[PDB]
């Protein structure tokens, strides 16, 4: 999974109000070039969305689960066919749960203490949520004492500061409303513009 | 022989005999139907001759042979914009940017097409992309 984060460098944090809405936005995101799609569990029946997108994995898409708050949520994600589990917080039961099932897990971290707690669970890749607050200087301050740690910021990442994040040395970035909000045409166009923008940041 | 008529159509275009150059590119296409260079050059001559929908047909034929030519998708976006098909031009300019994210002309022209289409949000993103590429 780390090989794909380093490959595509962008993740689509997908929020919606219905299964029909989340499926349409995921198709437009993939047609725009973004292969890493994170289906949040705030979507009603998010497990149904992930399973009904199993055909996109044949095209080359990576469908995962986001905003996973409980263990009971984690099974419905893994059993539906999620290829990576994402949460805005650090949960020790979920980390060990995906550990034994064989699914990659990315916990949400904001404090150096919480990063150490997640490192003791084996996680070298962390979700920096909310990056809107800690900023890229947080990633730079952690490269010293924790050089083996890679980050994926989420929240507060737009086309203005996406070069700021990759300059600090982040692995990938997660985009929410700045990519997913809009019509299928606007979502596909927003994905192409973000793919070209990141291609200009990592040059 | 196919490249000979292409080279003939080129020289005829150096001397601005465009209609005769298009006839030479046509003969080279009759020789080798899969000469993607002859199709692209024919579409450029027809665009100059303002045979617009005929040029977009030639650009589409060349793109079918060269799926990943950023300048071909870009020149197709020029013809589709001149034809009024703003939605088709925006999709063509998007394919050219997906192929070459460093094309400042394709990013600026996409911003012009999106602004004419009404997408002020997407056009401003494309304009900022063209400003970052071209420092002028």
């Amino acid at each position: 999974m780390e090989e794909l984060f380093k490959k595509h460098k962008i993740v689509a944090v997908l929020r919606a109000n219905s299964v029909e809405e989340a499926k349409e936005k995921a198709l437009a995101v993939f047609r725009g070039g973004v292969h890493l799609i994170e289906i949040t569990f705030t979507v009603p029946d998010a497990d149904t969305v992930i399973k009904e997108l199993s055909f996109l994995k044949e095209k080359g898409a990576i469908i995962g689960a986001g905003t996973v708050t409980s263990l009971e949520q984690c099974q419905k994600a893994v059993e539906s066919g999620a290829e990576f589990i994402v949460s805005p917080h650090l949960d020790p039961e979920i980390s060990k749960f995906c550990k034994i099932n064989g699914v990659f897990y990315m916990p949400g971290v904001m404090t150096p203490t919480e990063l150490v707690k997640a490192m003791k669970l084996g996680h070298t890749i962390l979700k920096l949520f909310p990056g809107e607050v800690v900023g890229p200087q947080f990633v730079k301050a952690m490269k010293g004492p924790f050089p083996n740690v890679k980050f994926v910021p989420t929240g507060g990442v737009n086309d203005q500061n996406v070069c700021e994040w990759f300059k600090a040395g982040v692995l990938a970035v997660g985009v929410g409303s700045a990519l997913v909000k809009g019509t299928p045409e606007q979502v596909e166009m927003l994905a192409v513009l973000f793919v070209a923008k990141i291609a200009g940041c990592t040059e | 022989m196919a490249l000979a008529y292409v080279m003939l159509g080129l020289l005829l275009s150096l001397l601005n005999r465009l209609s005769l150059a298009a006839e030479a590119y046509k003969k080279a296409i009759e020789l080798d139907p899969n000469d993607a260079l002859a199709w692209l050059l024919l579409g450029s001559v027809l665009e100059k001759l303002k045979r617009l929908d005929e040029a977009a047909e030639a650009y589409k034929k060349a793109i079918e042979l060269k799926p990943n030519d950023a300048s071909a998708w870009k020149e197709l976006g020029k013809v589709l914009e001149k034809l009024g098909r703003l939605d088709e031009a925006a999709k063509a300019y998007a394919e050219a940017i997906k192929l070459d994210p460093s094309d400042a002309e394709a990013a600026k022209e996409l911003g012009k097409v999106l602004e004419k289409l009404g997408q002020l949000e997407l056009a401003e993103r494309a304009y900022q992309l063209a400003i970052e590429l071209d420092p002028n």
